[PDB]
Formats: structure tokens, sequence, C-alpha cells
């Protein structure tokens, strides 16, 4: 079952084993419970903690009900997966993409005050293609002023060093304009709106490069995966198989007591069922009650 | 002693800094003090008795909670 | 000679076949849908696959896929998706009814194309002539719940609403669409309130028109109501937990109108509570504390429970720039109530985390003896997206079901709050904000 | 979907556009009937103009029967398109069976004939590894877990380099 | 058909390392 | 036995979601 904090997780979410729990759960509510105390503690650390790994319990599975669009004719199928990834992610719990990683880049660098240690921070988290050329456009800036650029705003060096930075994300391909232009917004909703529909143009043209890169990533490690496999004679490739399945069989079945071991083990077995299913009348496929 | 605090100190942290300190001293030593100001600490204080340190940081805090769930999570 | 499971055999064994062009699959979901066939989900599915799986499409075989998908009730986000490649390819040969039904079945869906809603609405706004007010208020619907917030074809849509005479169910969607778009503009929510006057042949649309009278909160209208009230046994229990919630928010009088909509929702919990979203069983709290109307026994603090779950689900899912605000109204209001240093403005905000007594945790509460006073942040998702930048309707819904627990809310939105430019000015900010509503504090 | 749709008997579809099925409908006041027809099945249904709304009011929500998952089904569709585009060059493969013959054999170098026979064995060995179907399933599955990690981010699922580089530009170029 | 399970957390954002492309077309070819 | 249910049958089956479980309950009691 959940513990009354999975479980405020679980309600917007369409995953089936969360959502079988909630149902669940609204049938204990309904039929004479109360409701458990909801906690008013676990500081900022085990906060953050425990969104990082509740959110992680909502991404997991809806990753796998999330179909890759693995060579397909338009790049509508990679709008329609970056879509369903959106989507995961609003139901998790976390923000736009564009201001989550900006607010993970307020948290990195909370103190950094020159803008070398703010390059070297946040290199886990940038391009390291990009990374190179603003630490050359930077190691540019301090040539120019002899002197260690400040991180604050009001700093001449950092504004010679914000109007090369710019040329620098311009010859990257990406406008800053209209970038800078939405998170610094105007005055009248019209000229936020156009300013609007051109960042979303970028934004739609950004998370879809991505999400074309990922599934050609996965479409080419398929490719070096199965030319890798066809190399094999067939019972090498039987023998091989059959051993990796029971090896982690038998790292499953070792773990007594453990909930993910009763767990797989069930799936297993439900995989066995949907064998079975379609072995048994296999023009329309498995028996699903309705 | 010197201090280093985020922010200049206020005097009710002022107060409740020095009798927090007392208790790393071994007597009823008059810890004089020396406020000085870094910014590389998230908040808090760090106490520097110029022979020993103890270092009542966020930023300390933090990175240390860090390598402890991290210790936790290679062994469960 | 004439029976319904036979064709329906037959469509099975259409498109089971392996090859099927778009054509047969668009006139199968046509035939599907004008039949109501929802006890039936393998054929829709299979006519899903199928569409699913169509290369060429022409004009009226997508836009007939699509009514047809969106008339049906079916939500499939993949297919759905899928299609909209499709439409964004033949999007200049397509129609203005055809254009209008495909980008409204798209925006029904929730797809994130937005070259195809930028692109539909350079269309729909550089003509606008050929567009009857129907055509641009499906096209206000998709594009609004489709993921954007534009305003340009909002306000061309809504000179032609305030110029000519519209139907009922094109005011209701366009209503709608102003609702989730989050506008509350009086002069155009009057120009498609005079529509409601005849009597609506569907209660879909009122029930929708009063949803967004409710989360824009102007007022209800006495006959929407009534065409509300007049056959309350129609309405999907998700839909009328919406429209209770509307006229509870717009303060709807008609009692009897609350005990014909709570008629088909009763029922509904209590054959099987669990096929409603959470979030919807709040909107039945909230409507049942302001209208007041008798409610079965085991549902009533059902969803007392149920509305803390979904405040608690709310809270949890902050977008953590309301985190930082309610943590500076917080300081803010312990600066207020005196607090001059760092410590003890920390122990003031430690202290004002009590838990309500429907389990819910709430973020700032504050007691002495008999009165407890809340105070509520409105960061600028539940504000309008207009320039008057008022609150929505979910604003007044909080505070007056919190004070049905003993709470005196005084609704601090961050419009103005973030303007003041000292720590002082906000102390004295929240000091008229509390000592307005609850003057004991 | 959303709740409250806002389509049926209004900008209708009012014919067949297939010769499978045919279909046309009652275009009348207040009321419609359908007449759909479809080669030995016959329908004539009469509906009314709420009756299309009262449709969507329940949600179908339809959703997909996974054997393992719906990204293992489609990384298992991935692996059985690349051996159908392998099983399309074992397909051009010249037949050599008809140079089986003894007129064939005894006109040959040996070590020609150790060649074309040892190639005819590696043409067995080729075809059946490459029609061994069953073994995608476990193929699949070692591209799952990389690929369901990545999207296990601390930051966001959907995260890429091009929309960090575009939040980095926005973080550098304003004032800190 | 069964993975391993893993429960681990990736804090960069890198390229997704497209792989090489392996010669077994031309190898068939060949 | 066959025909089970709907929702029984959507499920992710061999996503993780309790290995994370299992070490999110033996770290947050471990660590507070």
């Amino acid at each position: 079952a959940v513990s009354k904090k999975e479980v405020l997780y679980f309600l917007s979410s369409k995953d089936a084993e969360s959502s079988t729990a909630v149902k669940s759960y609204l049938k204990s509510l309904y039929a004479g419970a109360q409701v458990e105390a909801t906690e008013t503690d676990a500081s900022e650390l085990i906060a953050q903690l425990e969104k990082k790994y509740l959110s992680a319990q909502v991404v997991e599975p809806g990753v796998h009900n999330i179909a890759l669009p693995l060579g397909e004719s338009g790049s509508a199928p990679v709008k329609r997966y970056a879509a369903e990834l959106f989507n995961l992610g609003a139901q998790a719990g976390f923000e736009c993409p564009f201001i989550e990683v900006s607010k993970k880049f307020g948290q990195e660098t909370a103190t950094s005050e020159t803008v070398k240690d703010v390059l070297n921070k946040t290199k886990s988290y940038v391009s390291a293609d990009y990374n190179a050329a603003l630490n050359e456009v930077l190691s540019s800036v301090e040539a120019e002023i002899n002197g260690p650029v400040l991180f604050d705003g009001k700093t001449e060096g950092f504004k010679k060093f914000a109007a090369k930075a710019k040329a620098v994300a311009v010859s990257r391909g990406l406008p800053a304009d209209t970038i800078l232009a939405y998170c610094a917004g105007s005055a009248n909703e019209d000229a936020a709106d156009k300013v609007s529909k051109e960042f979303f143009t970028w934004f739609e043209s950004a998370y879809t490069a991505d999400a074309a890169a990922e599934v050609k990533a996965i479409e080419a490690e398929a490719a070096s995966i199965l030319d890798r496999h066809l190399a094999k004679p067939v019972a090498q490739i039987r023998k091989e198989q059959a051993s990796a399945y029971a090896s982690l069989l038998k790292r499953a079945e070792t773990a007594k007591g453990a909930k993910w071991a009763e767990k797989y083990l069930e799936d297993v077995k439900a995989v066995q069922w949907f064998d079975a299913s379609v072995a048994e009348a296999p023009a329309s496929g498995p028996k699903v009650a309705a | 002693c010197t201090v280093i605090t985020a922010e200049p100190l206020d005097k009710l942290e002022r107060v409740e800094l020095t009798k927090k300190a007392e208790k790393f001293v071994d007597a009823g030593f008059k810890l004089v003090m020396q406020e000085k100001i870094d910014k590389k600490l998230l908040g808090g204080f760090v106490i520097e008795f110029s022979d020993r340190r103890v270092d009542m940081s966020t930023a300390k805090k933090v990175e240390e909670f860090n390598n402890f769930v991290n210790k936790l999570v290679l062994s469960i | 000679e004439n029976d319904v499971p036979a064709i329906l055999k037959e469509i099975d064994s259409l498109v089971s076949r392996e090859a099927v062009s778009a054509k047969e699959v668009s006139d199968a979901a046509v035939a599907l849908t004008y039949l109501q066939v929802k006890a039936n989900r393998r054929l829709w599915g299979k006519v899903l696959e199928k569409a699913g799986a169509a290369q060429d499409y022409d004009a009226a075989s997508l836009t007939n896929l699509l009514w047809a998908i969106n008339t049906g009730g079916v939500e499939h986000f993949k297919t759905v998706a899928e299609l909209a490649g499709p439409a964004v390819s033949l999007l200049p040969s397509l129609s203005p009814v055809q254009l209008s039904i495909v980008v409204e079945a798209l925006g029904g869906a929730g797809v994130k194309n937005y070259e195809l809603y930028n692109k539909a609405s350079a269309v729909v706004v550089s003509k606008i002539g050929e567009f009857k007010p129907a055509e641009i208020a499906r096209v206000l619907y998709g594009v609004a719940f489709g993921g954007v917030n534009d305003v340009a074809l909002a306000k061309a849509a809504g000179k032609v609403f305030a110029s000519t005479e519209v139907d009922s169910r094109t005011a209701a969607q366009a209503l709608y669409a102003l609702a989730k778009l989050g506008r509350a503009d009086k002069a155009t929510v009057d120009a498609l309130l005079k529509s409601f006057k005849k009597g609506t042949e569907s209660a879909s649309d009122a029930a929708a028109a009063s949803f967004a009278l409710g989360s824009l909160s102007f007022k209800a209208e006495k006959a929407i109501v009534d065409a509300l009230k007049a056959s309350a046994g129609d309405l999907a229990p998700a839909q009328a937990v919406e429209a209770a919630y509307g006229l509870a928010l717009s303060g709807a009088t008609d009692a009897e109108a609350f005990k014909a909509l709570f008629g088909v929702v009763a029922p509904a919990i209590e054959k099987a509570p669990d096929a409603l979203e959470v979030s919807s069983l709040a909107q039945l709290h909230v409507a049942s504390t302001i209208s007041g109307a008798k409610l079965p026994a085991a549902v009533g603090s059902f969803v007392a429970k149920a509305f803390g779950l979904a405040a608690d689900a709310a809270r949890l899912k902050r977008s953590s720039a309301e985190s930082a605000l309610v943590a500076d109204v917080a300081a803010a209001t312990a600066v207020a109530f005196g607090a001059q240093y760092r410590p003890e403005v920390a122990s003031a905000v430690a202290s004002y985390v009590k838990t309500a007594p429907d389990g819910s945790v709430l973020d700032i509460a504050i007691t002495k003896g008999d009165a407890k006073v809340l105070v509520q942040a409105v960061p600028s998702s539940l504000l309008t997206s207009t320039t008057p930048a008022k609150p929505l309707g979910h604003v007044a819904a909080y505070s007056k079901v919190r004070e049905a627990q003993g709470y005196a809310v005084a609704v601090v939105p961050a419009n103005e709050f973030e303007a003041l430019p000292d720590q002082k000015a906000k102390a004295q900010y929240v000091l008229a904000a509390i000592k307005k509503v609850a003057p004991s504090f | 979907l959303t709740t409250f749709t806002f389509s049926g008997l209004q900008d209708a579809p009012v014919a067949a556009l297939s010769g499978s099925i045919k279909l046309n409908v009652a275009a009348k006041a207040g009321k419609a009937e359908v007449t759909v027809a479809a080669g030995a099945a016959k329908a004539a249904t009469q509906v009314s103009a709420a009756a299309l709304r009262k449709l969507s009011g329940s949600k179908i929500s339809l959703a997909e029967v996974a054997r393992i998952s719906v990204l293992h089904s489609s990384i298992q569709n991935y692996l059985l398109s690349l051996s159908n585009e392998r099983y399309q060059l074992l397909s051009q493969w010249p037949d050599f069976t008809t140079m089986y013959g003894k007129d064939f054999y005894y006109r040959a170098h040996p070590e020609d004939l150790k060649k074309f026979y040892d190639a005819a064995d590696e043409y067995y060995k080729l075809y059946e590894t490459v029609t061994e179907f069953d073994s995608l399933s476990a193929l699949a599955s070692q591209v799952v877990p990389n690929y369901a990690a990545r999207r296990r981010s601390t930051v966001h699922p959907a995260i890429g380099s091009t929309v960090a580089d575009g939040a980095f530009t926005n973080f550098l170029l304003s004032k800190q | 058909y069964l993975a391993p399970l893993r429960s681990d957390f990736t804090e960069e954002i890198t390229a997704p390392k497209v792989a090489s492309a392996s010669n077994l077309v031309n190898e068939w070819n060949n | 036995a066959d025909a089970k249910a709907l929702d029984e049958l959507r499920k992710p089956k061999f996503s993780s979601k309790y290995l994370i479980q299992h070490v999110s309950q033996k770290l947050i009691p471990a660590v507070k």
C-alpha cells in the first residue's frame, strides 16, 4: 500500500499501479476511514530529497508507458514523444523544463561570485561544446579587462562579457533576444505575446531537437546491438539469453521478503499469462475483461 | 576567537552564538569576538578558536548531507 | 433488416484487415461515433490503431476522423498527437470549417505542437470574415486547451463576438476557452452572455458556461442556472461537479438547482467513488461548503477528506516560486506580528504551519484563543492574465472553504506584494490585509 | 480530453468517403436518423440532437495492453523493422542449390568447392540467426534500462542540451 | 526478456552518445 | 485465471518503482 505521502503525488498521474492504489485508498476512505495526519515537518534538505525520491516513483513507470518514435517519417512523432515527456514532468511535480533547469542553475551557484566558477560549477548541466566556447570568450574578455570578471551584472567587464556572449549565443544558433525578452517581459500583453510567439517556436525546435537526438541515439544503439547479435550462431544466442534470464531470475528469487522481488516475480507470471492468453486466441490478441 | 558569518550579526543571533559557543571551550572562558563576513557560507557561522575550528556552517552541512546520502544509496 | 451488432461485427471485421487507407478508417470512425458504442472498447481501439498506421490523408478524411475522435469522447494521446503532422502538412488546404474542427479536436487532447497553433492562429487572424463565430470559438478552444496562452486571436475573436449574434454552444465554448485562458474580460463576457436567452438544447453548454462564469467569478444569469436545473439527469458527474462548482463560485442561490445537480453526483459516488478524480471531489466539497445543501452521510465527510487530499497534492507539487512566495509572505507577516531579528522570524515562521482539522497542512496559520487567521498567497497562475490582474475563482473558493473551518483568510495577491521594495512595506501590506478581515489581530 | 466538448450534429460529416461502407444522415429540424449500409450489414438508427453531447460524458480513455511495456514494445518494433531490413538482403542471396549437381563437383578445383560449400553453410547460419524472432524480446531489454535512467534525471525528464543551453543564456546574460 | 533493475539518477545533461554504425550490411553484401 | 482486468493489464510491468521505493524507505528514516 501507500504511506500517505506517496499518495499525494499519484492523484494527477495516470499510470496503472498508482491509479489502482489511489482507487483502493479512496475505497478505504469511503468505507469508513479517517485521513491520516499530513506531516508538518521534514526540514528543507529532507523535503527536497523526498521530492527527488518520490517524483522518481511516478516518473519511472511513466517512461515505460511512453513509446519511442523509432524511425518514423515526419518530425511530428518526435513532437508526440516530447509532449508525452512534458506531460510526465507536469504530473511528476516538475515545472516547465526551461524554468526547472533555470532553478537548478540558481541552486548550483548561489555561492559563486566570479564568472569562471559559475562556468565551473555548472559544467555538468550545460553542454561542453558550449562550455568550451564560453570559457574561451571569457578568457578573451579576461585578456581585455586583465582582472577576474565579476558575476554581479553592473560591472562594465561583465557588460562587455554579456555583449560578447550574446554573439556567442547567436553563434550557437539560438536567438538570445527572444529568450531574454521572454523572461524580462514587456509593458503590454500584446508585445509580450509577440515575444512568446517566437520563444515558444524556438522552444519547440529545442525540445524536438534533443528528443530527436535521443531517439537517434536509441536507434543507433539498437542497430549496434542487433549487428553485434546477428553475427552469432543461434545456439550461442539461445544459451546466452537463457543463462542471462536465469541469472537475473536468481537475483530476484534470492531476495526473500523484498517488495521489488515479489513485484518482479508477479510481473514474470503476468508475462507468462500474456503468452498463454495470446496462445489461446491469437486472432484478436489478449483476453481483456470488459 | 574569530567568527565568520554570511550576514552581519543581529543582537539575538549574537547572544545565541555566544551561548552556543561557550560549550566549545573547556572552562568559563570569556570568549572574545572578531566578526567577519564571507558569503561562501550559506548562512550560519564558523567559529575559529585559532587552534581549532568548529564548522557550524550551512554549506558544510549540505555537503556532508550529500556525502551521507551518497554513502547510503550505494549501500541499500 | 435493421440491427446494430451485425454492423458492429462487420466494422470489427473491416478494420481488422491489414491494408486500410485513410478514407476507410475515417468513415469507420464516423460510423462508430454515429451509433454510440462506448461499451465497446476493442473496436474503437482497432479503429484508432488503423488511424495511426495510415499514411495518406485528404482534408475531409482527417477532418471527419478528428471529429469522430473528439465527439466520441475517446482519449488516446499518442495516435491523436501523431495526427498533428497530417494536420500541419494539410493546414493551408483545409477548409475553414475543417481547419476549425481539426484544430479544436487537436486542442481537446492537449497536443503540444506549437507550430500547428502558431500557423492556425495566423491563418485564422489573417482572414477572419470567412469564419463564422462557431469556427473561431472552436479555434479559440483548441488554442486555449492546446497549451498556448495566445491573446491575439482572443482579442480578434472578442471583436467578432461583440459584433454579431452567436449561438449558445459557440458562446459556451468561447467562455470555456476564456476560463482556461484566464482573462475575465467583462466587456467580452457581457457580449457573450446575451445569447443564453432562448434556452439551450443541451446541458453541456450550460454546464460549461456556468463553470466558466464561476472560474472567472463574475455572477450567474438565472436562466443558465434554470437551463441547468431543467433536466438535470443528463450531465456526466464529471461535468456536473464542475458545473456546480461554477455555480458556487459565482454565488448561486438556486438551491433547487444544486439539489438537482447533486441528484446525479451522489448516486455516482454511491455506486463507485473511485471513478472520479480527486480534483473533482475537491470541487464538490467547495460547492457543498458554499451552497450548504444536504449531502448523504457517506459522501460529505468523504469529500471533506478529499479536499484535504487535493489541497496537500497541490501544495506538494508547488511551483517553487510559490514556495519562495509563501516564505516571503510568512517572513513579512512574522515581521508584522513582531520579530525584528532573524532567529525570531525563523521561530515565528516555524510556528505558522499548524494543520487544519480536515487533514491539510496550512502554510500560514495564526492563532490567538478562539480566532484563527490564515494568509493566502496568489502567485501568478491563479491570477488573471489580463490588465486588471485580478485573482481567479479558485482563490475565493479556497477562502470560502477555509472560512468554514474557523479561519479568516486575508488573500494576498502577488502582483501587489512583489512590487513593494522593502520588507517593512510588505509587513504593512499584510497588516492592512489581516486587520481588514479580522480586526482582533 | 477535456470534460466539456462542443461537437455533434453541427458541422457534422454528411456522407461516406469510402466504397467499403456507406452512410447518409437525416439533417432535419430537431432529430436525426443515420442510415449506414455496409455490404451484408444494414443499420438505420434514430438519434436526438442532444444525444451526441451525452456521448462524450463518459470518456473511453483507450490504453495499451503490452507484454512488457509500451516502451519495450516500441524498441521490439524497431528491432523487428531492422530484422526486416536485414532479411531483405538475405532474400537477394543467389540460389546455390542449383550448383550442387555432380557436374559442378568434378569440374571444380577442390578448394573452390570447399569454399563454396562453406559459403552455403555460412548462409544457412546467417538465415537461421536472422530469423530468431524470439530473441528480440531479450535484445530490447538491453536498450531499455540506460534509456530509463537517462529519463530519470534530477532536473527534468524531457531535458536536453538545447533547452539547457537556452536557459544558460538566460541565466548568464541577465544581471547575475 | 527481463532487465536488471537500477535505481540511480543522472545529474548531467549531456548528448546521448550516438554510437557507431556497424558494418553488417557491407559485410553481408561482401 | 484468464481475462483478468484492464487496469491490472495496463501496468508497465518491468519498470522499477519499487527498488526506488525500497531505497526511499530505507534512506529517509536513516537520514532524519
